[PDB]
RNA sequence: GGCGUAAAGCGCACGCAGGCGGUUUGUUAAGUCAGAUGUGAAAUCCCCGGGCUCAACCUGGGAACUGCAUCUGAUACUGG
RNA sequence: AAGGCGGCCCCCUGGACGAAGACUGACGCUCAGGUGCGAAAGCGUGGGGAGCAAACAGGAUUAGAUACCCUGGUAGUCCACGCCGUAAACGAUGUCGACUUGGAGGUUGUGCCGGCGUGGCUUCCGGAGCUAACGCGUUAAGUCGACCGCCUGGGGA
RNA sequence: CUGCAUGGCUGUCGUCAGCUCGUGUUGUGAAAUGUUGGGUUAAGUCCCGCAACGAGCGCAACCCUUAUCCUUUGUUGCCAG
RNA sequence: GAUGUUCAAA
């Protein structure tokens, strides 16, 4: 976390000229090549503040979302979310996860009912034919809750790694009050965010330096509460 | 100590191949007194069935507001979707002057002394939007303070 | 469109017969034709008795009328007296010894033919109609109804014009056979016009 | 209070009267504002009382009638 | 300016915009009345008349068919010079000025070193805002100031 | 006598694939959304996308018949030995 | 791709 670790992952990418968002005037140092490049001298002080916020988060034991919908961080959320014991979203943000938990929390139930008897529970009354469906819709509810199934709650903070892809996730966390940390870029909006990013989202060795920014957070101050 | 009122309840209807499919709405605001105020709005086949979900959106989108005693703090003008409320501080002792659906929202916020008149469309939803509207509106003169940095010279 | 009868459908699969006895040709009808006179003259000094089922075994030695009434009280009366009446009627009505069986309804509120009833009872005191089917409705949930279902239909409350009402609450799931459907209909004398009510009641499945 | 579509932009332009007018200095003080003075009848109205047994009614004082005129001063803006 | 304006050539003539400087010194904005311009149809007089085409006629269609369809066909359309002064003459949005995120074009200049900058006009989408909604959205229906025209239930009108 | 006062029953599209609801979200609101779209399926069948997430009635399945095997009984049916 | 008029109120 500084200006050189930044700028050698290649963060200080951003998308087309034509592409850019006028609200992101601030967080734009220049064009190149008809390129938006975000300043790191304007991101990289008040990037920290942002992972101290989450700190104070996860001192007062927090629960810790993390979205990545996007095919360039999935499996790098997955990963930096496990590692940290937190919960994650990655197959795909259903509208209604947090606004709707009455309806989600319905469908994880019957997700964890599947998962204790698939595997621990007894394969008798297989019949060879329901198997195959029950298994499959299993899989189906882990890929969209699986990461949530243990939350059993709502999340205290929420980690995006795009404002414009993840806009209804970024639209529900903003109705319940949850404070929002997201990477946007040129072309996303930080009206949502409440601790706004700049940064590249597209490169993968750029969204895992911001993943494990966060993921070493959260393990600091679990560590200073133990 | 959260105060309900019903301030409208309608018979709406959606027509299909069969005939009228009638429904209920109901309007209520929810108020705990001391400047918290929220309005909702619920629809339900039956009326107490759409009352209750309109109690539910109120209490979670009460909002705040800046009061000087049971007062307003400054003359205030709300105005939604063509309905113009306007609301001015009044003395002590002259109670609640108001139309009946922006009287109930001024009794539950916590407004005791009021002289509102409403103009433009007279629907109950608008109007009630106006006056929450209006109530946001209104600034402490601590926050004006704040705002200029002045160090509380006007008071 | 035209919707099979629920009980007739699944009668093998699960609805009991009324009558179930074996006979041949030359009394099949005769017996048939017996069970009616049984059944018309049991339900018209025993309105008041609140008779849901008559059902009907024939023995080739008596007659075995098992009677699902609501209120056992007035059907049997005081030691008896009404029911032995009973039995000396019904059982000249076949010309056999007679054997009188009573059933006891302990869920009303959850049979089919009760609901509808009191529904047509209700249509010729001339009470609202509207009213009367929701109370039907709201009974049958509050005392365990899975599913319901009220059918009146007619020129209801002096219409000019007959009007087919019907409200569902719950699940009423007709085409799955192994559904249990508790299914009655009851005809209102209403002054104005004949009123039909049915009723579906779903009790679960198997 | 309005005028795309509910009533409501002249078919379009030019242009006199009229309305409005960038910027600076000086001057005037017309508008403007301040002070003072005179007047603004009584009744009414309102306030604090008084008398009719109460009340209506009647009445004492005050407030009000901030409108008009003159005198004197100010000049920030408008006007010359 | 609007109404409008299409083969080419010549003659006379109006406006707009760009560039770098000189010059005047508020000479401005708007405009009741007033005046000019103003599609098509019409009207007057003199031409012209190919095509089209009100009217009119015949044929069909149809219960009927003073229509639609067909076959014709006069005024008119065309020209000169008058008159008329009206259109859903519409952006259904008066004119002038300032301010207020953007993105893709078209079209006519213009500097710089294939790009870049900078003006004029114009099309689409769209943010805030506004709007009853549709929508408008730097060419506003956003936020303002100047002046003018107009409205104030539906008919009657 | 009146199916144009009715009930019950029945034809029809048509076995057509549809009809809705809870909660969430959107819109001042009536309402919308899901139920749309890209495929696919006999089918609102299924899948991917998608402010929707699920759920119900219909669809399918369950019921009946037939196609094949196994076991039991053997008469009034059967005949390898 | 010819033609097909109408329908007091509750
Ligand atoms: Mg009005
Ligand atoms: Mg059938
Ligand atoms: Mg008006
Ligand atoms: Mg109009
Ligand atoms: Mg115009
Ligand atoms: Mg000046
Ligand atoms: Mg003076
Ligand atoms: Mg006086
Ligand atoms: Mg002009
Ligand atoms: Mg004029
Ligand atoms: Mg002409
Ligand atoms: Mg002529
Ligand atoms: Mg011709
Ligand atoms: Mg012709
Ligand atoms: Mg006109
Ligand atoms: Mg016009
Ligand atoms: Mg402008
Ligand atoms: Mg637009
Ligand atoms: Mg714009
Ligand atoms: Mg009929
Ligand atoms: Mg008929
Ligand atoms: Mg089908
Ligand atoms: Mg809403
Ligand atoms: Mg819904
Ligand atoms: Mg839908
Ligand atoms: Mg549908
Ligand atoms: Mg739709
Ligand atoms: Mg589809
Ligand atoms: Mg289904
Ligand atoms: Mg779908």
């Amino acid at each position: 976390v500084s200006m050189r670790d930044m700028l050698k992952a290649g963060v200080h990418f951003g998308h087309q000229t034509r592409y850019w968002n006028p609200k992101m005037k601030p967080f734009i140092f220049g064009a190149r090549n008809k390129v938006h490049i975000i300043n790191l001298e304007k991101t990289v002080p008040m990037f920290n503040e942002a992972l101290a916020e989450l700190n104070k988060i996860a001192s007062r034991k927090g629960k810790i979302l993390f979205v990545g919908t996007k095919r360039a961080a999935s499996e790098a959320v997955k990963d930096a979310a496990l590692s940290c014991d937190q919960f994650f979203v990655n197959h795909r943000w259903l509208g209604g996860m947090l606004t709707n938990w009455k309806t989600v929390r319905q469908s994880i139930k019957r997700l964890k009912d599947l998962e204790t008897q698939s595997q621990d529970g007894t394969f008798e009354k297989l019949t060879k034919k329901e198997a195959l469906m029950r298994t499959r819709e299993l899989e189906k509810l882990e890929n969209s809750l699986g990461g949530i199934k243990d939350m059993g709650g709502l999340p205290d903070a929420l980690f995006v790694i795009d404002a414009d892809h993840e806009h209804i996730a970024i639209k529900e966390a903003n109705n319940l009050g949850i404070p929002v940390f997201a990477i946007v870029d040129t072309n996303s909006d930080p009206d949502g965010v409440d601790f706004v990013i700049p940064g590249n989202d597209d490169a993968i060795r750029a969204v895992t330096l911001y993943l494990g920014a966060v993921a070493a957070t959260v393990r600091e101050g679990r560590s200073q509460d133990l | 100590e959260l105060q309900e009122k019903l301030i409208a309840v309608n018979r709406v209807s959606k027509t299909v191949k069969g005939g009228r499919i009638f429904s209920f709405t109901a309007l209520t605001v929810v108020g705990d007194g001391n400047g918290r105020v929220g309005f909702g709005y619920g629809k339900a086949r039956e009326v107490p069935a759409a009352i209750q979900k309109a109690m539910e959106k109120a209490r979670r989108n009460m909002i705040n507001v800046a009061l000087n005693n049971g007062t307003l703090q400054h003359p205030v003008k709300g105005v939604h979707t063509g309905s113009r409320v306007f609301m001015q501080p009044a003395s002590e002792g002259t109670g609640i002057i108001a139309g009946g659906a922006m009287r109930a929202v001024l009794e539950v916020a916590g407004v005791h002394n009021v002289l509102a008149k409403a103009y433009g469309s007279t629907n109950p939803i608008n109007v009630v939007r106006a006056t929450i509207d209006g109530l946001e509106n209104m600034n402490s003169p601590e926050m004006v303070a704040a705002k200029r940095g002045k160090s509380v010279e006007e008071i | 469109g035209q919707k099979v009868h629920p009980n007739g459908i699944r009668l093998g699969i699960v609805k009991p017969w009324n009558s179930t006895w074996f006979a041949n040709t030359k009394e099949f009808a005769d017996n048939l034709d017996s069970d009616f006179k049984v059944r018309q003259y049991l339900t018209k000094e025993l309105a008041k008795a609140s008779v849901s089922r008559i059902v009907i075994e024939r023995p080739a030695k008596s007659i075995r009328v098992t009677i699902h009434t609501a209120r056992p009280g007035i059907v049997i009366g005081k030691k008896g007296e009404d029911v032995e009446k009973l039995r000396k009627v019904v059982a000249d009505i076949a010309g056999v010894p007679a054997q009188i069986n009573i059933a006891e309804v302990r869920k009303p509120e959850l049979d089919a033919k009760l609901v509808a009833d009191s529904i047509t009872s209700q249509l010729e005191r001339r009470v609202m109609f509207r009213r009367a089917m929701k109370r039907a409705v709201q009974n049958a949930m509050r005392l365990g109804a899975k599913g319901i279902k009220v059918e009146v239909s007619g020129r209801l409350g002096g219409a000019e014009i007959a009007r087919t009402e019907w409200y569902r609450e719950g699940r009423v799931p007709l085409h799955t056979l192994r559904a249990d459907i508790d299914y009655n209909t009851s005809e209102a004398h209403t002054t104005y016009g004949v009123i039909g009510v049915k009723v579906w009641i779903f009790k679960g499945e198997i």
